[PDB]
């Protein structure tokens, strides 16, 4: 028990016990390590890398190891933070060797986290003691395997390259798959996956390809915590480089200011730098433009031009956010024939710069006549867009309905304008946007459609009601679009007249201005194909409806029409001469033949290509394909990747098909799922000529 | 350059370990990259230990990174010495991790084959002894000739010899082989051409096996029907009963099962139920038949359990004798 | 590792391991609880009546939670009869409103289920570790 605070020069000049009698054992006997400082190493070992495995410890030329006893995150840190491969994740790895045993260990007491080294830790012991009933300690750092993009114009997209050491490598389109996607885009910050673009999309990597597979269930934070499967090399060549489209495309920027956290709002969209306009703009979408961009929380929107207007360039479009997105890539933005804005009005936000700041909701909903986001939240479930569905409200920490009783549109009128949604065109009732489940807040609503708040209206109270859920209420907003392929022969079709549903009626979009950006977007939104083409009027025309928008331009990332940049709504009657005729690609594909009708069977599905599994594969599933391709009677069913091996997911299993269907689609089998079947067992056929 | 020597270190043997070469009266550590089965194979041939079976990366660190006398090399794999062969580099490299190439030749490995978990001795599961660990065999290109070499490298009688595993539910540890190919007169199942140690395409569900059998242990029968010519189709092999799954059942295999039984042509696919027949869990699946062959077990792969057939059923079969 | 049969008049007298220094790898610190029979109290709360809901223990003016290690009718049987619910038909309740959330909580090895009150049961462990993979103990007795 010798007691030193540090400056004595001898050991027994300090405070301690009496010589000779101490109630201490042999087997705790003391000693000292006294170093320089240039002989202390760590090191990781067996993981794949050099930021993952056992932690080494090597003092004075002896190798050890750490005992686990007090081992966490926050010590684990300190581990990574000094081999300079980020910050830890979990204490575990996926062993790749074995690691050579050893009798000596180190004991660490207790680390703050924010040590530089290992060493800086206060009483870390070496030797001396033993643990059994523990283990060693191990890790895995955040740049085990360290993704990115490149290749792309727009902010998340680009070709999927991970970091092997100090090295970027491709990887192959056979290897990657959905639940993969969905780690590399979250890790990124860039939200959610719209798809997957195999064969060299963005270009043709250079240098490594990488052999092996993510198995990844689909809600790890970092590719690094997934599992890999080594694969045989050699089985890829560059012209197979897989590429990756995120959801969080837009550009915003605040310019022209004196601090970097005000200034005027600049949005780039079509390869220009433009201004948005201030109608629509409210102190919601500026909250969320300084968490984006770390600032913290918006004071106020200046009006007129505060930090004036440069450019010609002027950006309509419009953002409706809650409030408590982190990104502006979350915001709902519509930007389809928005109204012309002048000059004088141009969008701009002063942020507070504290960025320590955290925003929430504030007091109550307070039922009745009459730096925080509103306590009740409205929304609109089931309907297809956002201004239409069945009527939900917030309270109490749940989301309940409306009752249908006494519902109509004055009391929609409110709902409407409340949402920025526009007027109210219907107000349906009777479960007419399906059954609702939860609690009935709200019932005998009675407004006068002057109000700003539904509840501001007079209701009988906040969870008293007689309903029941059959009998919910929902609405129908003015500004709510569908979009759809008119033809002759049926009214929804992968070809004919294009329609847009507005205002409560439809009509054409003008052909001028049209690209096959904007003809992609049509025919992945409807869910026929990922392309099409523009055909010549048809011979026949239905009712000559109204024409309602023109020259609409779109850009790369959005996958609605309802993001493309165009000219201001019209309702104007139009030559058929003048309206947009379309036909979609095929949905199904034969790939890598000799012939158009011999390959491998891919299908698109869900904004990428994919395969079809070789189970439950016979001939009258092989008529099917080649029907709908067009080619004639199959010869035979080929399984196990007879032709190759196939690109994206796996999208259809045991397929059972009559023989007389005529699509693949008809036939039942596991739609749209995520099986087990490998891309090994993605089935061909051949057809006659 | 003769000066040079080549040992092997942290294998625990000669013939494997990681490969040193002393340069300049110093030892380094050949990086991994740009290693081809030529290199490995010339190797195994300058230490004269035998040829090479596998060449594992080993213990890959960029911390104390020595530097490489022979590295990115490129060989035919018919030269005697690495040097023989045209070079790129001398003393140094050029490497992204990848430490530490290792090798393992033939004659220090320690290689064997058992049949585990089956009726009789030959049959059941495939296990490979790999460094000391037991690990299974990937069906992907499993045929009869790999059941054949197999079933003499085990000492078993190689009259019939059929794929798949009677009763093995499951295998763990590593896959270490996937796609033997071999020809039929190979000694031993690692002397075929296969995927490199370790790396395999598939799970664990899908483990190889063999049936080693002279004859006279599998016998077939239908049961269930009106008289012997008409009903399901039961087999039994080695005192083990089951049935045949439908998956490739048609009018052309069926013959051969009424032939083979003296019942005439095959008529329909089904029959008329006059008593019922227990379950059994072993399936026996057959990818194809000619309709030229005596019986059943002419047929080529026919493979007696390892799948299973949820969504299909037992195949039935009656016969024009009825 | 102390062993006493109760009647010892200390606990170094009754058979302990030694006296050393014991580094305890597995187990916690020791301690009881030592009361008159009158400061516990048990009710149910959140359920819509006194005879359904999460069941709260307040054991000398501390508030804590049951956990659902040994929780079955068998155990929840002796707490519906102590209340005077009745007996115990369903392990769930129907919410009605919401509960305050406590650190302590209370652990049952085994009750016979004729036993009159929950503190008659044997070895019942008040605090000293912690619920992560489990839950509080909810009932619903048949007076509901
Ligand atoms: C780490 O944090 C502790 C606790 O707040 C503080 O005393 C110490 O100075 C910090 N060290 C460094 C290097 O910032
Ligand atoms: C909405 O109201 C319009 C105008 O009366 C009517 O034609 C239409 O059928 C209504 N739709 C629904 C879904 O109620
Ligand atoms: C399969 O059954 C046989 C006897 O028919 C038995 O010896 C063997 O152990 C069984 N296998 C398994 C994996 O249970
Ligand atoms: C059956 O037909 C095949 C294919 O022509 C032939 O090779 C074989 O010899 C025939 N078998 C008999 C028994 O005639
Ligand atoms: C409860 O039942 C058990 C088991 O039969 C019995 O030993 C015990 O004495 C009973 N308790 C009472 C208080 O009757
Ligand atoms: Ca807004
Ligand atoms: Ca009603
Ligand atoms: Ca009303
Ligand atoms: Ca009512
Ligand atoms: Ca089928
Ligand atoms: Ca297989
Ligand atoms: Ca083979
Ligand atoms: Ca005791």
């Amino acid at each position: 028990s010798v007691s030193c605070q540090g400056h004595e020069p001898a050991i027994w000049q300090c405070k301690h016990h009496e010589w000779g009698k101490h109630y201490c054992n042999h087997n705790e006997d003391a000693g000292v390590t006294c170093s320089d400082g240039s002989d202390l190493e760590l090191r990781l070992r067996g993981g794949g890398s050099r930021c993952a495995g056992t932690v080494e410890v090597e003092i004075q030329r002896l190798l050890g190891k750490v005992c686990d006893r007090g081992w966490g995150l926050k010590e684990a840190d300190v581990v990574c933070r000094q081999l300079g491969c980020g910050s830890a994740l979990k204490t575990s790895y996926q062993v790749y060797s074995k690691i050579q045993a050893t009798n000596t260990w180190l004991f660490l007491s207790s680390c703050n986290g924010n040590e530089t080294s290992l060493w800086d830790c206060k009483n870390w012991q070496w030797g001396g003691l033993t643990c059994d009933h523990y283990e060693e300690a191990k890790i895995t750092c955040s740049a085990h395997r360290e993704p990115r993009l490149v290749g792309g114009d727009i902010p998340c997209s680009g070709r999927v390259e991970v970091k092997h050491g100090d090295t970027w490598g491709s990887i192959c389109d056979s290897d990657f798959s959905l639940e993969a996607a969905s780690v590399l885009c979250r890790e990124l910050q860039c939200g959610t996956v719209v798809s997957i673009l195999g064969g060299a999309h963005f270009g043709e990597g250079n240098g490594q390809i990488w052999a092996e597979e993510f198995q990844c269930e689909g809600h790890e934070s970092h590719l690094s915590l997934c599992p890999v499967a080594p694969r045989p090399e050699g089985t890829c060549s560059h012209s197979r480089d897989v590429g990756v489209v995120c959801s969080r495309y837009t550009e915003i920027r605040l310019v022209n200011g004196k601090t970097p956290c005000e200034g005027r709002v600049e949005l780039k969209t079509l390869g220009a730098w433009g201004s948005l306009c201030n109608s629509h703009w409210d102190i919601e979408d500026a909250h969320v433009l300084c968490q984006q961009l770390k600032c913290g929380v918006a004071l106020s929107t200046p009006g007129g031009a505060r930090f004036g207007k440069g450019n010609g360039q002027i950006w309509r479009h419009m953002f409706h956010c809650t409030g408590t997105e982190q990104h502006m890539g979350d915001c709902p933005v519509t930007a389809l024939g928005a109204s012309l804005c002048p000059s004088e009005q141009v969008a701009s936000v002063i942020c507070s710069g504290n960025q320590s700041q955290t925003l929430s909701s504030c007091n109550s909903s307070s039922l009745g006549p009459t730096a925080c986001i509103e306590s009740g939240q409205l929304r609109l479930v089931n309907g297809g867009g956002r201004c239409a569905g069945r009527v939900e409200i917030y309270h109490e920490g749940s989301w309940g309905t409306i009752c249908d009783d006494s519902w109509d549109l004055s009391d929609a009128h409110v709902v409407c304008r409340q949402l920025g949604c526009g007027e109210a065109i219907n107000a349906t009732g009777s479960a007419h946007f399906g059954e609702g489940t939860g609690p009935i807040w709200l019932d005998e609503m009675k407004c006068n459609g002057k109000e700003s708040r539904i509840w501001q209206c007079h209701s009988h109270g906040w969870g008293q009601q007689n309903c029941r859920h059959k009998e919910d209420a929902g609405v129908i907003c003015s500004e709510f679009m569908s979009l759809r392929l008119t033809s002759e022969a049926s009214r929804e079709a992968c070809a004919g007249r294009l329609e847009v549903f507005y205002n409560g009626a439809w009509g054409t979009v003008g052909k001028s201005s049209m690209s096959e950006t904007t003809v992609g977007v049509v025919c992945r939104q409807l869910g026929c194909a990922d392309k099409g083409k523009i055909n010549p009027a048809s011979l026949d025309k239905a009712m000559s409806i109204p024409m309602w928008v023109d020259n609409v331009q779109c850009p790369k990332g959005p996958d609605t029409l309802w993001q493309c940049p165009s000219s201001p709504w019209e309702k104007r009657l139009a030559s058929p001469s003048e309206e947009t005729w379309i036909t979609c690609d095929n949905k199904i594909r034969l790939q890598e033949g000799p012939t158009s009708c011999s390959g491998r069977v891919e299908i698109w599905h869900g904004g990428s290509w994919g395969t079809v599994c070789d189970d439950s594969w016979d001939l009258d599933d092989a008529q099917v394909v080649c029907q709908q391709l067009g080619c004639g009677p199959a010869l035979k069913a080929f399984k196990e990747a007879e032709f190759g091996q196939g690109t994206g997911p796996i999208w259809l299993n045991e397929v059972k098909c009559k023989g007389n269907e005529s699509s693949l689609w008809d036939c039942p089998a596991r739609r749209w799922g995520h099986s087990e079947c490998g891309h090994k067992e993605d089935a061909a056929v051949n057809c006659t000529d | 350059g003769s000066n040079l020597e080549m040992r092997l270190t942290r294998g625990g043997n000669m013939c494997s370990g990681r490969i040193e070469i002393k340069f300049q009266g110093r030892w380094g550590t050949v990086c991994d990259d740009n290693f081809n089965i030529d290199h490995a194979s010339v190797i195994c041939r300058q230490l004269e230990c035998g040829s090479a079976v596998s060449f594992s990366g080993s213990s890959n660190f960029g911390e104390g990174s020595g530097p490489i006398w022979f590295d990115d090399l490129i060989c035919n794999g018919n030269e005697s010495a690495l040097w023989n062969c045209k070079h790129q580099g001398w003393g140094k490299h050029n490497c992204d991790h990848a430490e530490d190439a290792g090798v393992i030749c033939s004659k220090g490995a320690d290689l064997s084959l058992r049949l585990v978990d089956g009726v009789t001795e030959c049959s059941g599961r495939l296990e490979v002894r790999f460094q000391g660990e037991w690990g299974t065999i990937c069906d992907d290109g499993w045929d009869s000739y790999d059941a054949a070499v197999a079933c003499k490298q085990l000492g078993c009688p190689t009259a019939v010899t059929a794929i798949g595993r009677v009763n093995a539910s499951k295998g763990f540890g590593h896959i270490w082989l996937d796609s033997v190919s071999c020809q039929g007169h190979e000694p031993a199942i690692w002397q075929c051409k296969h995927h490199e140690w370790g790396k395999h395409y598939c799970n664990h569900n899908e483990d190889a096996g063999v049936t080693c059998s002279d004859g006279s242990d599998l016998e077939l029968r239908l049961r269930g029907g009106g008289s012997r010519c008409a009903g399901t189709v039961e087999v039994e092999i080695q005192r083990l009963l089951g049935k045949v799954c439908d998956r490739g059942w048609g009018l052309k295999e069926a013959d051969v099962v009424c032939r083979q039984l003296g019942c005439g042509s095959a008529l329909k696919t089904s029959y008329q139920v006059y008593s019922k027949i227990q379950a059994t869990n072993t399936w026996l699946f057959l990818s194809s038949c000619n309709g030229n062959e005596t019986s059943l077990w002419d047929c080529k792969n026919w493979q007696w359990g390892g799948l299973t057939c949820d969504h299909y059923e037992e195949a039935k079969i009656t016969c024009s004798a009825h």
